[PDB]
RNA sequence: CUCGUAGCGGUUCUGACGUGCAAAUCGAUCGUCGAAUUUGGGUAUAGGGGCGAAAGACUAAUCGAACCAUCUAGUAGCUGGUUCCUGCCGAAGUUUCCCUCAGGAUAGCAGAAGCUCGUAUCAGUUUUAUGAGGUAAAGCGAAUGAUUAGAGGUUCCGGGGUCACCUUGACCUAUUCUCAAACUUUAAAUAUGUAAGAAGUCCUUGUUACUUAAUUGAACGUGGACAUUUGAAUGAAGAGCUUUUAGUGGGCCAUUUUUGGUAAGCAGAACUGGCGAUGCGGGAUGAACCGAACGUAGAGUUAAGGUGCCGGAAUACACGCU
RNA sequence: CUAAUUAAAACAUAGCAUUGCGAUGGUCAGAAAGUGAUGUUGACGCAAUGUGAUUUCUGCCCAGUGCUCUGAAUGUCAAAGUGAAGAAAUUCAACCAAGCGCGGGUAAACGGCGGGAGUAACUAUGACUCUCUUAAGGUAGCCAAAUGCCUCGUCAUCUAA
RNA sequence: ACAUUGUCAGGUGGGGAGUUUGGCUGGGGCGGCACAUCUGUUAAACGAUAACGCAGAUGUCCUAAGGGGGGCUCAUGGAGAACAGAAAUCUCCAGUAGAACAAAAGGGUAAAAGCCCCCUUGAUUUUGAUUUUCAGUGUGAAUACAAACCAUGAAAGUGUGGCCUAUCGAUCCUUUAGUCCCUCGGAAUUUGAGGCUAGAGGUGCCAGAAAAGUUACCACAGGGAUAACUGGCUUGUGGCAGUCAAGCGUUCAUAGCGACAUUGCUUUUUGAUUCUUCGAUGUCGGCUCUUCCUAUCAUACCGAAGCAGAAUUCGGUAAGCG
RNA sequence: GGUUGCGGCCAUAUCUACCAGAAAGCACCGUUUCCCGUCCGAUCAACUGUAGUUAAGCUGGUAAGAGCCUGACCGAGUAGUGUAGUGGGUGACCAUACGCGAAACUCAGGUGCUGCAAUCU
């Protein structure tokens, strides 16, 4: 027999429930999609940073 | 039956905006983007690859990511009960930068200088912003404003 | 669908691998071929008393068949395949489009 | 035959128009929209009165026709029928649907009708000044036609313009006015002036 | 063959009876009554079988596949039921997929178990700055499409009317009346994105295979300067994170915006609030309306609604109208 | 005859007709059998059907489907068998019975049995004619019939209606 | 030495056996596809959003209609040229696109994305990321890069199919391509087979069973989630009233009527709906018998008439009584 | 300040009509052997700044010019619209309260500005 399609309500006070979050950001987000040129240099550019800061302390 | 392609209710979103159609300005060819910029997101009707979807028109996002014709950019979008992080690969027409962060930038700068003036002498500048206060005492002069209204108006049809 | 019968495309043959002609022409499938596990299999489980024991499909609803092209390297003789959309013509010889020219037929 | 107008008083729908959607809508039955003089000069007729509606509803045409006769005849009977204009100021551009017992329900063109407002001129009449009460006559005999109230305002306009009487007359005892056929031109402080002296030699002196 | 007893049936009363005398009888009226008659006993045919002058009839009150026992406590997305108390928290009728639509899975809502930390971590809110949108309105002497009326301009663009003439089709020109869910130059309100910094800003110089004509840039860095008015407001009820699992996946009503329909206590959407799941005061009465949400009491004040009497509270006061 | 709601117009019947079968057979049983029913039978018989006394008649159609036919024997064709190639498994090829295909017969087999136009010295009516498709185009008869929707058809009769 | 009998093989075989005979749906069936999709609108200016809502479209087509470059500008009009006129060609002027771009519709595009020419295969290879549908699974489609190899152009650049938004498909099995790679488990060689990576053959009910009917002889589980009959809401339709008065009524709108319009009432019609009942509310009509309504046919008393009488017609109080 | 080359923002720059432009530049203009391209040295290519010219282009100005742009307590706090009420009205709708707030219209003003390089009484 023929009944309710669709609706949207309610759905916003179950979403508020729990209260809609941010995705809580970090310091060093991924290189997900990070062009593959600039992350091989970017590992070089560290490697010789890692030396770098390592002769300079010792 | 039902339809919900990839433009689909775009009738009015990519529309080229009235004589202003044909080729893009070279200015927006020439603005540089560097990763960690704020951008807005505006597709271009005219340019047909590295177009947003219809969802991400007026949105503002990060630069994650620059290639040779384009910018890769985090929006946050509201998937049910909380956001989910997504990664966009538009092309620079379909960008422009954010012009909010120049004006905290200079706040920043504005900021940090009279900071300065106030390290020089005069310390506690008290460098926040404020909203709009309540007016203070006022003397309003009745020199050439004496106060003279009429009424309200009767009502004519003027038809 | 109207596709030359030579292309000169991408080979990965190992001692090409780079652009090189190709001979161009279609895929047909093959002999079923008994003593494949399948039909081996199959006839086993057809053996005996129980009548048709797998599904046999009946509701079919295309009209087409995607053309796999068959592209023969003219240097190192390796094989490559692409496939095409659906078409219900598909030809390998010549008439090209002679387009500004009074209508035949 | 015909559905009773009360079920098409109210503007219920966005308006239907008749479209390259709609394309078998039937023709409406009023189609003369001026009578008596229309071609008289706008001095000719310096009394403008308004049969004006109090009410957001749908006149049907028909009822526009057995409005627009009823206020003709009774004007043509009692002062002639060139000492009027009349002009029916709606135009019944929407399309009413009747389904002829609920699945694909959707209708098929029933009529047409026009989408008043409040205050919204129906009928304009200019005349005399010496016809005042033939013209309200008439328009309020024109009322028992239409459903709902309706008004009859007496113009503080010359004739079918918009513009003032003393207005008009500053403006036509001055040089700004030259006829049309049926309407008036007037001259503006724009332009080039060799198109200005071209129409209204009667300025500038 | 016939009328008609016995017999054998079973027409009609649609009689009686209809918790009967009876799980099919009683009475009257009927069919037939010397044979395809009626009947006893013996015998044969047994269940997907028999037997049938055929009604799916009959085969022990059982027949469109008897009866008995077993498999078997067959299976059921369907219906009923499901047993002590108190406390604390507390829903969903919505998303996607399914021979899915009376059911499931899945996400959400919900509880529990907590874990990592301890002041602001963040927020169904405002402000400021900055975007985005094409709905309401508006417009049509702006485009597209409709649409009313005239005017001006001479023509083998097949008007007859001289062979340049009142009575010309248009077409153009300037006006005029009126409109559009699938029209629009323009364009709100409400709703909506971002930002308002210590992961910040400046100064100097380290890395690299990327980049540049070139340490030019890029990205990440070292060292240094800036101390809570450290970069609007208000609040924060601690914040953040993890696992697990119940129920639900029929909804319905109201205000506003809406679609179809003449309409509906009709059918279907949007936003919020409610009922479901909820008593209390008021609307006489009532799931949803107004008010207000509830441990047990006491006192006081109120809301909504009232104050002739039923009925607690002024047959108050006042200006009129009927 | 439907025991216990239908006694009939239903079923049967005589009559009529069709079909199979001459016995190491027809039709039908049985798990099998050195087994059975018809059959203690033999075509005036057994078996399968349809129609349903008498009278009078039973029209046309073999395209479809069924049934049937010493009917055509390089169309199709399985297993075995044959030939080739292969190391062999195997593959390929030729042959390949019945059946199907082809052709014929058969309607008291199942069944089926049309439209329009132009036409008579009336106006329509159409002996006749023409194409449109057919396998044939509903014949003799009968009928608003227990079969006719429209329909309570039209006329007559029966009645005051 | 054929029959017979045994075994295997092909045919025949509703005689019999088993099973199936989609879904949505203003009940179901028929129809349609709202079942996988695309454009505009509905849709209420972020996104999302329903109905068997509206107007349409898809299962293709293309070796160019793909890619790159270069030159040019289109529709339409006007003014001119032998045949030649409204239409054949040629010339000039105007022309913001009113053309064209495969196919719906919307968007986009003018030294172009259109038209014409030249060269080509980037419609290639490898495997990730991202967007949209979304559960942030798959599939389809798309975006941006990276490693190659190419095309094109003087080059910058562009090109991973079609200017963009549709044009499509799991597991199992078969088949092909690829390395000449793994395995056949006592050790080998050679066939065969199995495997790894990538496509194809197809599931349109498009996340993908292998599937005809009928039941009036019927059965069960249920369902008022859902039809047939009362009631309820509504009132298109039916029925009954009113207003206005063109006109009819020998003159005369209104004695009686009354067009074109328009406002209502009723629930004795029929639709519309599906709220109540499917662990049953006895389903048509008639007979009998009571009461009630009034929108009065008769009877009582009146008003009006195109009421002379008679007979009528319109209207009032009135349901007492037939 | 003019002009050129390359621009940016893309009409305050466009369009219609008329009138001026010294100097330099730009331009039209002159020739066809060569490279190249056409049916046509018209366009494209080459060669000479020579034979000539400001006629056009180009630039600038004028116009109660069209368009475009800006502003206005001009319309207008209008239309619309968020929130509220046991407001009004049979209804259609409307008023009030706390807020936001258009467009057409009407006036007035304006009619390219500017970056790099080079050149010029
Ligand atoms: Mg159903
Ligand atoms: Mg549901
Ligand atoms: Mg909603
Ligand atoms: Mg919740
Ligand atoms: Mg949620
Ligand atoms: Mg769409
Ligand atoms: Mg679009
Ligand atoms: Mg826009
Ligand atoms: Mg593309
Ligand atoms: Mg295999
Ligand atoms: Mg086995
Ligand atoms: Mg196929
Ligand atoms: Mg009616
Ligand atoms: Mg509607
Ligand atoms: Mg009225
Ligand atoms: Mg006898
Ligand atoms: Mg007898
Ligand atoms: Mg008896
Ligand atoms: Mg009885
Ligand atoms: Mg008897
Ligand atoms: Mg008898
Ligand atoms: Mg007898
Ligand atoms: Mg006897
Ligand atoms: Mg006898
Ligand atoms: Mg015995
Ligand atoms: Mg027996
Ligand atoms: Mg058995
Ligand atoms: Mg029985
Ligand atoms: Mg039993
Ligand atoms: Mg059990
Ligand atoms: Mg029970
Ligand atoms: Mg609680
Ligand atoms: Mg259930
Ligand atoms: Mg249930
Ligand atoms: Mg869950
Ligand atoms: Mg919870
Ligand atoms: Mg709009
Ligand atoms: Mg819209
Ligand atoms: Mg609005
Ligand atoms: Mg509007
Ligand atoms: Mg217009
Ligand atoms: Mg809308
Ligand atoms: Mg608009
Ligand atoms: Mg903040
Ligand atoms: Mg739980
Ligand atoms: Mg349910
Ligand atoms: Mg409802
Ligand atoms: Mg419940
Ligand atoms: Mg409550
Ligand atoms: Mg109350
Ligand atoms: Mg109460
Ligand atoms: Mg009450
Ligand atoms: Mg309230
Ligand atoms: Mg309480
Ligand atoms: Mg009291
Ligand atoms: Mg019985
Ligand atoms: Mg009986
Ligand atoms: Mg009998
Ligand atoms: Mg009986
Ligand atoms: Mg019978
Ligand atoms: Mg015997
Ligand atoms: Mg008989
Ligand atoms: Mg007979
Ligand atoms: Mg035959
Ligand atoms: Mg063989
Ligand atoms: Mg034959
Ligand atoms: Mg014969
Ligand atoms: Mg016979
Ligand atoms: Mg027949
Ligand atoms: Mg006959
Ligand atoms: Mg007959
Ligand atoms: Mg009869
Ligand atoms: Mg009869
Ligand atoms: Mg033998
Ligand atoms: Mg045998
Ligand atoms: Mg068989
Ligand atoms: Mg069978
Ligand atoms: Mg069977
Ligand atoms: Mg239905
Ligand atoms: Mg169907
Ligand atoms: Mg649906
Ligand atoms: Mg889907
Ligand atoms: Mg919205
Ligand atoms: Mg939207
Ligand atoms: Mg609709
Ligand atoms: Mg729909
Ligand atoms: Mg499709
Ligand atoms: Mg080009
Ligand atoms: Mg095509
Ligand atoms: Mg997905
Ligand atoms: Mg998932
Ligand atoms: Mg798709
Ligand atoms: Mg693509
Ligand atoms: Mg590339
Ligand atoms: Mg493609
Ligand atoms: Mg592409
Ligand atoms: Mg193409
Ligand atoms: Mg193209
Ligand atoms: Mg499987
Ligand atoms: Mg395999
Ligand atoms: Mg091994
Ligand atoms: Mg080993
Ligand atoms: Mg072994
Ligand atoms: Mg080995
Ligand atoms: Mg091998
Ligand atoms: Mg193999
Ligand atoms: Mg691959
Ligand atoms: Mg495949
Ligand atoms: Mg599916
Ligand atoms: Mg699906
Ligand atoms: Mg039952
Ligand atoms: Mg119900
Ligand atoms: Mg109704
Ligand atoms: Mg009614
Ligand atoms: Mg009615
Ligand atoms: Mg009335
Ligand atoms: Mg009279
Ligand atoms: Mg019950
Ligand atoms: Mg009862
Ligand atoms: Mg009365
Ligand atoms: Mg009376
Ligand atoms: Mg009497
Ligand atoms: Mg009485
Ligand atoms: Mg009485
Ligand atoms: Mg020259
Ligand atoms: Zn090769």
């Amino acid at each position: 027999a023929k009944s309710k399609n669709h609706t949207a309500h309610n759905q916003t006070r179950k979403a508020h429930r729990n209260g809609i979050k941010k995705p809580k950001t970090y310091k060093y987000p991924s290189l997900k999609g990070v062009d593959p040129k600039f992350r091989r240099n970017h590992k070089h550019a560290l490697h010789g940073t890692a030396k770098a800061l390592a002769a300079a302390k010792k | 039956g039902k339809s919900h392609g990839y433009r689909s209710r775009t009738r009015y979103m990519f529309q080229r905006d009235f004589r202003k159609h044909g080729a893009v300005h070279l200015s927006t060819y020439l603005k540089v983007y560097k990763v960690g910029d704020i951008v807005d997101i505006k597709a271009n009707g005219s340019i047909q690859k590295g177009m947003p979807h219809k969802f991400y028109q007026g949105k503002t996002g990060v630069v994650y990511n620059v290639t040779k014709s384009s910018v890769g950019v985090i929006i946050n979008k509201m998937v049910g009960n909380r956001y989910l992080e997504k990664r966009l690969n538009l092309r620079v027409e379909h960008i422009k930068h954010s012009k909010c962060r120049q004006e905290f930038l200079e706040r920043v700068k504005a900021n940090a200088a009279k900071r300065a003036e106030a390290k020089a002498q005069g310390v506690a500048v008290q460098l926040k912003r404020q909203p709009a206060q309540p007016r203070e005492s006022r003397i309003v002069s009745t020199e050439g404003n004496v106060p003279q209204t009429l009424a309200p108006v009767p009502y004519e049809t003027f038809i | 669908v109207n596709v030359p019968k030579t292309r000169k495309t991408y080979c990965k043959g190992k001692t090409c691998r780079k652009h090189t002609q190709h001979k161009v022409t279609q895929y047909k499938a093959g002999k079923a071929s008994l003593f494949a596990q399948g039909k081996r299999r199959y006839d086993r489980k057809q053996s005996g008393f129980g009548g048709q024991t797998k599904p046999v499909f009946h509701k079919k609803a295309k009209t087409t068949k995607k053309v796999v092209l068959r592209l023969e390297c003219v240097k190192c003789k390796t094989r490559a395949q692409l496939t095409l959309k659906r078409c219900k013509h598909f030809e390998l010889g010549g008439e090209k489009k002679q387009k500004g020219q009074a209508l035949q037929f | 035959a015909r559905r009773p107008a009360r079920c098409y008083r109210y503007q219920k729908n966005k308006p239907y128009p008749k479209s390259r959607y709609n394309r078998a809508v039937p023709d409406s039955k009023i189609r003369i929209y001026d009578l008596g003089k229309k071609k008289a000069t706008v001095d000719e007729f310096p009394l403008c009165v308004h049969l004006v509606s109090n009410e957001l509803e749908q006149l049907s045409s028909e009822a526009l026709e057995a409005a627009r006769i009823c206020a003709n005849k009774y004007m043509t009977t009692v002062s002639g029928r060139d000492a009027f204009h009349l002009r029916v100021r709606v135009h019944p551009f929407h399309v009413l649907r009747i389904n002829k017992g609920m699945r694909g329900a959707w209708g098929k063109p029933h009529g047409l009708a026009a989408r008043v407002d409040i205050g919204q001129i129906i009928f304009s009449v200019r005349t005399k000044d010496s016809n005042k009460d033939v013209v309200v006559e008439g328009l309020r005999r024109a009322r028992y036609k239409f459903p709902g109230q309706q008004k009859i305002i007496l113009s503080k306009k010359w004739g079918f313009t918009n513009l003032d009487r003393p207005e008009y007359l500053k403006k036509r005892e001055a040089g700004e006015v030259k006829d049309d056929g049926a309407f008036v031109k007037f001259l503006s402080k724009k332009g080039s002036l060799e198109n200005n002296i071209r129409e209204f030699p009667e300025y500038f002196a």
